[PDB]
RNA sequence: CCUGUCAAACUCCAAACUUACAGACGCCGUUUGACGCGGGGAUUCCGGUGCGCGGGGUA
RNA sequence: AGUGCAAGAGCAAAAGAUAGCUUGACAGUGUUCUUCCCAACGAGGAACGCUGACGCGAAAGCGUGGUCUAGCGAACCAAUU
RNA sequence: UUAGGCGGCCACAGCGGUGGGGUUGCCUCCCGUACCCAUCCCGAACACGGAAGAUAAGCCCACCAGCGUUCCGGGGAGUACUGGAGUGCGCGAGCCUCUGGGAAACCCGGUUCGCCGCCACC
């Protein structure tokens, strides 16, 4: 399972890869969703690959970022340990975010908006004229790479 | 092993290459059996620009027919080696030309499952100056 | 054989066994086929149909046990040839065929023949085959008659192994005459 | 005309002498230099002028350039010296000229060229371990008269 | 292009691999397909008759019928459905 | 045999990729009726730039 | 190689050659595609049918002109069946 | 299939080569032209009639890789080329990096001297 955050705009960006983000349930810039390991989401983010960020996150960070950004389907109600426990079949976040990580259940299964609506990252982000491997933001990265990223948006 | 491997003649042929025929009439006698007419292709300078039309003239015997003739048609030639296909054939002289082979030689002539003669079975130079020469002449 | 770009006909072609030109046209029929060939001793007839993995035949008969019944005669010719289609067509009529297309292969049209002698024996026997008389050998030819005059200008037993001395074509009548009947063991 | 008319490699391959007619015959006089009759493996040095930019050269330029080399070498060696010089490029590429404004431009014929990419060997020398020096300078006057910078690579050649 | 016949720009795909040269096998030119049957298109080079537009080669189509020996199958042309009579010959199941 | 080179109108080979059909996942539609169909009204048929691939031309 | 003529393509117990026979280069009426990719538009064209009448072949079958893609022309008027 | 017939795939099946196989069995070569039929001339072939001989052809069986072909290992080669991205480099033609794909020639070693279906048959 691996979180995708889009991090350029689609001003300008090719349609196909557009839509497909959009079949990721993003539209907006700083949006995260949860996508398991499959060959067919495999060819998606790999698509996707200049426009975004990606890897797979702690259980630890995949649990401040659920508490943090995580609604409802609809309705403004806040999601926590006693919300999740009295709509989702999960115990408390920890429970959920085990099974998104382990690919047994997805947000929108669970009455959750597919999407985390992230804020943007605290201090900057190396960039998105450059993949990781070249010091950018863009592209694959580590658990810990990705784990920064996203406790930065928060 | 002998006997299917010892030649035979598959055919006679005599021919008359004229060019435009009343020679019919003696090949009728010196063969015994009905000719048939030769057609040319490809126009020619030579007063040839007819396509098909009598030039020539053969008799293919086979049997009895073509020894009968080679009994009496042998005699006035003087064969010699290199009057010798590489097949095993030999013509001289009007043309007069042996078609020699081996028994199952039919198995290349027959419209089922027809094959081609192995090298092994088809008749060699030395093979058919001897079989002849083995009967009524000289070599060369 | 010489080259990557050489061109090897297909392994019936080079055998020289099936003239796909007519195969084509023959399948074309959307009817079985009643496929007649011949040996220097006998005459075999099959009755083929087209299948996923290559030709099916659903019924046949040789000319060798054609002594199954009552037959001590040599087996490759006129009568053979005849009684031969009757005992394949007769076996077509159980297996359910009701119609063919003759599949002479590679042999010659002649009138009179052995592959429409084995024509005329299948549609005796009940089969719906397209067929032109005049172009059938006269009844006679196919009980042997041929053969039997033949016999007559003697001098020397037509055949080594005494099946009889002025041959018999009265025995092809034996033999048709055990086949169109019903017991028989097809 | 200017090379820089013709150096780069802009325009389809024209090569096709069955669609092409009046195509100038070439200026290069000989592609084998020095002993022709005795092998390249014969000799104990084998030094090559490689381009350093793919290019097109035009035959006159093929030719002044070998000319002035082998030129070197004639006049080093002597006119039978112990070595040979291989020119393995032909002007396979026909070019044209527009010389009425843009309308039915497609040029006349007027020329040939060879297509070199970078990296390849234009020319090959074989030569003793005494004239080493001698072809080094035949190629130093050889890339002077043809566009792109050129390597001057010893092959065969551990005496140093 | 510089014509507009049914046979411009076809050299590639009505041309044989050198190996496949000279007259096809009788099976496939004989084979029955039943309607809803899925078929893919492309023309056999070696056989002249029974054939569709040539811009139609590489498309799947519906068996939905047929015409005399031929086939009718249902294929969408960009946006639009067409009809096409198509000979088995130069028909292939599909999967 | 050996040794030096090529092809827009060559090909024993051969991609990336484009593309037909189908299944799967995704997205979407069944009160926001999608897909499809019928009808009313148009405007439009001088385009331009970047990037990729070009063809002509020294440009 | 040949296959009438451009080019590309097709063809070998043939689509080429020869021989013989024959007039399907036939009448009626359609389906579909093309013309005009997608996407509406005529003439023209092609493939594939049904009906009628025939030719050849043992028969399956082949023949709606020449192996395939060029060789074409509205309304009004005239002549013709 | 101790030798047969009709095929599907249509060279992994081609080219070439070696060895083995047949008394009333099979396929053949083979023997022979009164007939049906046949040759622009030839019972050569086609067609018919037949068993004195034979396993030399063909054919079937076992096998060999030199040429051709199929697939595979290792090397060439993650090279050549390339879909997506870049305020990376270059005067420029052009190159590079990241991401997703990925050859061809050629060499060396294997594989391949058909596989499969229906019917018939000591
Ligand atoms: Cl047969
Ligand atoms: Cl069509
Ligand atoms: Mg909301
Ligand atoms: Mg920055
Ligand atoms: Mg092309
Ligand atoms: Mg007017
Ligand atoms: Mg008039
Ligand atoms: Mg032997
Ligand atoms: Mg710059
Ligand atoms: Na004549
Ligand atoms: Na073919
Ligand atoms: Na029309
Ligand atoms: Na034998
Ligand atoms: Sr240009
Ligand atoms: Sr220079
Ligand atoms: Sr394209
Ligand atoms: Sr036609
Ligand atoms: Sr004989
Ligand atoms: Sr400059
Ligand atoms: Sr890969």
């Amino acid at each position: 399972m691996h979180a995708l955050v889009q991090l350029r705009g689609e001003v300008n960006m090719h349609t196909d890869i557009q839509d497909t983000l959009e079949m990721l349930n993003i539209h907006h810039v700083n949006h995260c969703t949860l996508v398991p390991e499959t060959d067919a989401y495999r060819g998606m983010v790999a698509k996707v690959n200049d426009f975004v960020a990606f890897g797979e996150p702690s259980q630890e960070t995949l649990e401040t970022v659920l508490a943090t950004r995580a609604e409802p389907l609809e309705g403004d109600a806040d999601v926590d340990d006693e919300w999740v426990a009295e709509h989702t079949d999960y115990d408390d976040i920890s429970g959920l975010a085990f099974a998104l990580l382990s690919e047994e259940t997805t947000l929108r299964e669970q009455g959750l908006s597919p999407t985390l609506r992230l804020h943007p990252p605290r201090g900057g982000h190396d960039g998105v004229k450059h993949p990781v491997k070249e010091g950018g933001q863009l592209g694959k990265h580590d658990t810990e790479g990705i784990d920064d990223l996203l406790e930065a948006m928060r | 092993f002998h006997e299917m491997r010892e030649p035979r003649i598959e055919k006679v042929v005599v021919h008359m290459g004229i060019g435009h025929a009343n020679a019919e009439d003696i090949l009728g006698e010196i063969t015994g059996q009905m000719p048939v007419r030769t057609k040319a292709k490809r126009t020619v300078g030579e007063f040839d620009i007819r396509e098909g039309d009598p030039i020539g003239a053969k008799v293919t015997l086979r049997d009895e027919m073509a020894e009968e003739f080679l009994q009496t048609a042998l005699p006035l030639a003087e064969l010699a080696t290199s009057q010798f296909d590489d097949t095993g054939n030999f013509s001289f002289g009007l043309d007069v030309t042996v078609n020699l082979v081996r028994p199952g030689y039919r198995v290349a002539k027959r419209d089922k499952a027809s094959r081609s003669i192995p090298t092994k079975h088809r008749l060699n130079p030395a093979d058919a100056v001897a079989f002849i020469e083995s009967t009524y002449d000289v070599e060369v | 054989a010489t080259g990557p770009r050489y061109k090897v006909p297909m392994r019936r072609r080079r055998e020289a066994r099936t003239d796909y030109h007519q195969r084509l046209r023959l399948l074309k029929s959307g009817k079985p086929r009643l496929v007649a060939r011949k040996s220097n001793k006998h005459v075999r007839a099959q009755l083929v149909t087209l299948g996923p993995n290559g030709d099916d035949t659903l019924a046949s008969a040789h000319s060798s046990d054609l002594a199954e019944y009552g037959w001590e005669a040599p087996t490759g010719n006129m009568p053979s040839a005849y009684l031969t289609g009757l005992l394949a067509g007769l076996r077509a009529q159980e297996a359910g065929v009701e119609e063919a297309v003759l599949d002479i292969g590679l042999n010659s049209p002649t009138p009179g023949s052995k592959v429409f002698a084995i024509q005329e024996g299948a549609i005796d026997a009940g089969l719906d085959i397209p067929h032109n008389d005049d172009v059938l050998a006269d009844w006679q030819r196919t009980r042997g008659a041929h053969i039997a005059e033949y016999d007559e200008q003697l001098e020397e037993p037509l055949y080594s192994g005494d099946f009889d001395a002025a041959d018999l074509p009265e025995h092809f009548d034996e033999l048709r005459e055990t086949l169109l009947d019903g017991d028989i063991e097809l | 005309k200017p090379a820089s008319m013709y150096r780069d490699i802009d325009k389809p391959a024209y090569t096709r002498r069955e669609y092409i007619t009046g195509i100038p015959g070439s200026k290069i006089a000989q592609h084998k230099m020095g002993r022709k009759q005795k092998d390249a493996d014969d000799y104990p040095v084998q030094i090559s002028l490689i381009v350093e930019e793919t290019v097109q050269l035009r035959h006159g330029s093929l030719e002044a350039s070998r000319l002035s080399a082998n030129r070197h070498l004639i006049k080093e060696l002597g006119e039978e010296g112990d070595y040979k010089m291989t020119l393995r490029k032909f002007p396979h590429q026909v070019l044209r000229e527009n010389k009425d404004g843009m309308r039915a431009a497609f040029g006349k014929i007027v020329g040939t060229a060879a297509r070199v990419q970078a990296g390849e060997q234009l020319f090959t020398a074989y030569c003793n371990v005494e004239d080493a020096e001698h072809v080094k300078e035949a190629f130093r006057r050889a890339y002077n008269k043809i566009t792109p910078s050129c390597r001057i690579d010893s092959s065969p050649a551990g005496n140093a | 292009p510089s014509s507009n016949g049914p046979l411009e720009g076809t050299r590639g795909k009505l041309k044989n691999k050198p190996r496949d040269r000279g007259t096809s096998p009788p099976q496939r030119a004989v084979e029955e397909f039943d309607d809803g049957e899925k078929v893919h298109l492309k023309i056999d080079p070696s056989v002249p008759n029974g054939r569709f537009h040539p811009r139609f080669d590489g498309q799947t189509g519906t068996v939905e019928g047929k015409q005399g020996d031929a086939y009718k199958v249902d294929i969408v042309d960009g946006g639009k459905e067409k009809t096409i009579i198509v000979t088995a010959a130069h028909l292939r199941r599909q999967e």
